[PDB]
């Protein structure tokens, strides 16, 4: 059916960079609004990063703007997110999620996978 | 050293012939009764402001070349007659500090005693170049006398033009200015007279 | 008379109809401007 | 216009007229044949070389190829539906294969879709003010097609940015905050909206008829007619007269005169000097 | 059309040679060349483009140098496996047209 | 991963006409620009034909203009391409090649079909 | 006279050439109009 | 808060902001090539600043 999955999780000294990868499987990604979203430890989750299908426009959260990067290739049918001046603060499981329509549906989100900062 | 530029660099405004009439025109002329700037060449890179007067009056063909552009120096125009042939390049060429003559580009073109004219104003793109050759006996400077100066040759290149160095005997470089002029054409369509508004 | 030409002949071989009569038009009213202007000049000057 | 006196009849409007002398119309000689007369130009004109360039010019280096010495057919272009526009300013776009030409330039290069309205005079923009200005009185024709099969794959096609303050109409500037190269390539991919496919455009910048012009269209040639009213048109310039050998001496550059009222006092025939 | 000359048109060399391949352009194809090896029964399998960049997968052995009209093909040491035709390719402007061929003998 | 499948080749008698079909895999069809090529027993190889992958546009190499037609369905990611008056000298494996760019790329060349006039 | 305003340098202030000469044409054609009316005015008066 | 604000207004009951006391700067939005269109009709868009 519909299956999204991240990929490029694991540990991040402060300060330097890491690159995450979501894969799409069953729907039509190359027309579909991509998103990702964090969730820390315990705590809530993050609205982080969208990028529309054509890549004209690309909005991020403000603790993030300047420093995150978030890229698609529909060929490919995958969602990038590039961090960079990664921070202890950073540490959440990342999800790649979308929209059949305009909001965020539960079929349309990831297994996640996590990002540590240390 | 300075002279005066009595009443030259008159030259056709356009293409098109008339005769025997008093044509009202506008353009980058040099203002009569001017100053020129005046080198001599026994015993210089100039401005380009808007459009160059240039002159030269010869006994041995030793005045040969202009090196037309902002920099010129490997990032411009080229014009040298080595003699018998004609060669316009404006190629970016490999120019030395003080160039001289011994004894990435668009267009490529092939080809005192006596006194050449040249008209240089670069518009729009298009260098356009004016001329008029005459046998003289004077040893001086400009002979006081009236000549029209013709066009040759048009140039578009769109290269940016800001300043320009002679190249090889006086020369003399004047400096254009949006003045009218009143044009008394002969009989023969040929410019006899003309009027600085 | 802010006609692209002055030369009547020059416009027609430029131009379909559906834009020179455009142009033509600009060039009438001039021209028809001009003998109005004459006209009226030579009565005032025939009076005289 | 029945007879002399019926002309009178109609100006008076009246049936009967008072005795006098009454101007009534003007009388015209009319011209008896048609003279055309054009150059051996009849060698072919290149346009396929242009608009069948397999490599075009990026937008701020445009590639300026000249036409000149050739015989200009533009019902190819005008008729063909592969060009999404053809827009001409100072000419009708049909007139084109009846006049001549002084020379012609054939200003070729690779634009954004969005950005096609912005080659136009009068116009500005990112690409119009800092990449390729046209002058605002331009004459000529404009012309732009999808290229989203022959461009798109690519990022080979480059234009200017932030640092700049000038465009002086046909100026091509080609030079290479902290530091930036001031250009930045355009994302040409098969994928993206019309309004973000690669355009190839090719300006045909014409040159009015001032001198003896070089391009003409695919006219036929007749005989010449002396002392006799006759249809003339040289190169295209057309009109009604009577063509006398003369003892004008025209320049070697000069294709034309003039009188003091603008209208054609002279003309040089083009095959026989 | 554009044509191509390559040189020479058979060289023979051993194991671990020095070996240049050159292409000769009619025009500018001005760093617009293509570098292919056959060996028989095999098709036209690629090396180089832009006749100075790397495809995936092929050897650092080989490479490529050249703009304008004058290109040049490298092999720092022969492997066994490179005993084959190297052709250069244009495609600057169509038709693509090809080479005469280089086949590199023992 | 990507291969390109040809079909139709065989023995053809002079002035007669064969089709050629080819499969693609392996890569988004519909937006890559298709290229025919064929190689003599034995000679150089000689550029065929090409099609955008909208088809308004279609090149020939001069050879065979008048006689080839190259043709694609994105529908069914085939390419074709229609051969009519065949000579002798036509003789020749005919290849199908892309590009994810503009080159014909190795990973893009089918194994190729022979056809015999 | 059909211009956008009366002002002849509001206009250039506000308007690029390409579309100003269109406006700028209006305004010069009544002022113009309006010193001919003027003129032939004068001169039938200055018979009188 | 205008342009790139995520929402807009159906355009039977299209939205309407007022802008004054604020320094505008036209050039950002001109230059800025997401545009697709950009017709001014009493001025011109080099000449707002
Ligand atoms: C640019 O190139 C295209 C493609 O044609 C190719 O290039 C030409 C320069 C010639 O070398 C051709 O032999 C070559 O295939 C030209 O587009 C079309 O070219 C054909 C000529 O083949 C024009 O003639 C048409 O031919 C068909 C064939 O049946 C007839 O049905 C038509 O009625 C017509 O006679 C055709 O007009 C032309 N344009 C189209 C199809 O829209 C193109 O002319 C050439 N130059 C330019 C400026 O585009
Ligand atoms: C013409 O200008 C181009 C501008 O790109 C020059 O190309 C550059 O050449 C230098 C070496 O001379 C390279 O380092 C650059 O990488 C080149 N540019 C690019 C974009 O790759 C070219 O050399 C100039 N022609 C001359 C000087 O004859
Ligand atoms: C021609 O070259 C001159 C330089 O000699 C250019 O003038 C400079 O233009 C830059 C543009 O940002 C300005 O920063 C400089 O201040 C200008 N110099 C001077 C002395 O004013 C000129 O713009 C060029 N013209 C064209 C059409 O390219
Ligand atoms: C040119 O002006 C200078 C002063 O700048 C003056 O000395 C000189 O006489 C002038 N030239 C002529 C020919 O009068
Ligand atoms: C002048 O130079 C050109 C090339 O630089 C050459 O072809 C020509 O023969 C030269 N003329 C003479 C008289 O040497
Ligand atoms: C025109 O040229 C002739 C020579 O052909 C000459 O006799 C005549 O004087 C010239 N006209 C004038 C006004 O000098
Ligand atoms: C053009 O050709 C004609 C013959 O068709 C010839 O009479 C005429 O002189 C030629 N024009 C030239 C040589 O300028």
């Amino acid at each position: 059916q519909v299956q999204l999955v991240e990929s490029g999780g694991g540990v991040v000294q402060p300060g330097r960079s890491l690159r995450l990868s979501c894969a799409a499987s069953g729907f039509t990604f190359s027309s579909y609004a991509m998103h990702w979203v964090r969730q820390a430890p315990g705590k809530g989750l993050e609205w982080v990063a969208v990028i529309p299908f054509d890549g004209r426009n690309k909005y991020y959260a403000d603790s993030v703007t300047g420093r995150f990067t978030i890229s698609r290739d529909n060929s490919k049918n995958t969602l990038y997110l590039q961090m960079n001046s990664l921070r202890a603060e950073d540490t959440a499981v990342y999800y790649c999620a979308s929209s059949s329509g305009y909001l965020f549906h539960s079929d349309y989100w990831g297994q996640g996978t996590l990002v540590t900062v240390s | 050293a300075y002279t005066n530029s009595f009443t030259r660099g008159v030259y056709y405004p356009d293409k098109v012939f008339r005769s025997s009439v008093l044509h009202s025109t506008q353009d980058l002329f040099l203002p009569f009764f001017s100053n020129v700037t005046w080198f001599h060449a026994i015993h210089p890179v100039l401005p380009f402001n808007d459009g160059v007067y240039f002159a030269s009056t010869e006994k041995s063909n030793i005045i040969r070349g202009w090196i037309f552009g902002t920099t010129l120096d490997s990032k411009s125009l080229l014009i040298v007659n080595n003699a018998t042939n004609v060669v316009i390049k404006v190629c970016e060429f490999q120019f030395c500090n003080d160039p001289f003559l011994g004894v990435n580009c668009t267009f490529e073109y092939v080809s005192f005693k006596n006194l050449r004219e040249f008209v240089f104003k670069n518009i729009d793109g298009y260098f356009k170049i004016y001329s008029k050759h005459t046998p003289i006996n004077l040893v001086r400077d400009l002979p006081q006398g009236f000549s029209a100066l013709e066009p040759l040759v048009d140039l578009p290149i769109g290269i940016n033009i800001t300043r320009f160095q002679t190249l090889l005997a006086a020369y003399y470089v004047g400096y254009l200015q949006p003045r009218t002029f009143l044009l008394k054409y002969n009989e023969n369509g040929t410019i006899t007279d003309a009027v600085d508004c | 008379f802010g006609a692209i030409s002055s030369v009547l002949n020059d416009i027609l071989s430029r131009l379909d109809p559906p834009e020179a009569e455009v142009q033509i038009d600009r060039l009438i009213t001039g021209r028809l401007q001009s003998l109005q202007t004459y006209v009226t000049q030579q009565l005032i000057r025939a009076a005289e | 216009a029945l007879d002399p006196l019926s002309e009178t009849k109609c100006t008076l409007k009246s049936f009967t007229v008072e005795k006098g002398i009454y101007q009534t119309s003007n009388f015209r000689v009319q011209p008896t044949e048609s003279i055309v007369r054009f150059p051996n130009i009849t060698n072919l004109c290149p346009f396929g070389e242009v608009f069948n360039a397999t490599r075009f010019a990026s937008v701020y280096a445009w590639n300026r190829k000249r036409i000149s010495n050739c015989v200009a057919d533009y019902s190819v272009l005008y008729n063909s539906a592969s060009f999404s526009t053809f827009k001409c300013y100072g000419v009708s776009p049909t007139k084109l294969n009846d006049l001549c030409f002084t020379n012609v330039y054939a200003d070729s290069f690779v634009i954004r879709g969005d950005e096609v309205r912005q080659i136009a005079p009068g116009q500005t923009g990112k690409i119009a003010d800092y990449n390729y200005k046209l002058p605002d009185d331009f004459t000529g024709c404009v012309i732009a097609w999808n290229s989203n099969n022959l461009d798109s794959k690519n990022y080979n096609y480059l234009y200017r940015l932030f640092r700049k303050s000038n465009l002086k109409p046909f100026e091509r500037d080609i030079s290479t905050f902290n530091c930036y190269f001031p250009l930045q390539s355009y994302g040409f991919q098969p994928t993206n909206g019309v309004g973000y496919q690669p355009y190839r455009v090719v300006v045909l910048s014409f040159e009015l008829l001032h001198a003896p012009a070089t391009v003409c269209g695919p006219k036929k040639s007749t005989n010449l007619v002396k002392n006799k009213c006759v249809n003339f048109n040289f190169n295209g310039l057309t009109g009604t007269g009577v063509l006398t050998e003369s003892n004008k001496k025209f320049l070697p550059f000069q294709q034309f005169g003039r009188d003091i009222a603008d209208t054609t006092d002279a003309v040089r025939d083009p095959q026989t000097l | 059309d554009i044509q191509m000359t390559q040189s020479p048109s058979t060289l023979s060399a051993s194991v671990g040679d020095r070996v240049t391949i050159t292409c000769r352009a009619s025009q500018s194809i001005s760093n617009w060349l293509a570098w292919f090896q056959q060996k028989p029964g095999k098709a036209p399998k690629l090396l180089i483009y832009e006749a100075s960049s790397l495809e995936s997968g092929v050897p650092s052995r080989f490479s490529g140098s050249g703009s304008g009209t004058e290109f040049t093909l490298t092999i720092s040491s022969l492997q066994p496996d490179d005993f084959a035709t190297y052709y250069c390719q244009q495609y600057n402007s169509y038709p693509w047209t090809f080479g005469q061929g280089t086949k590199v003998e023992i």
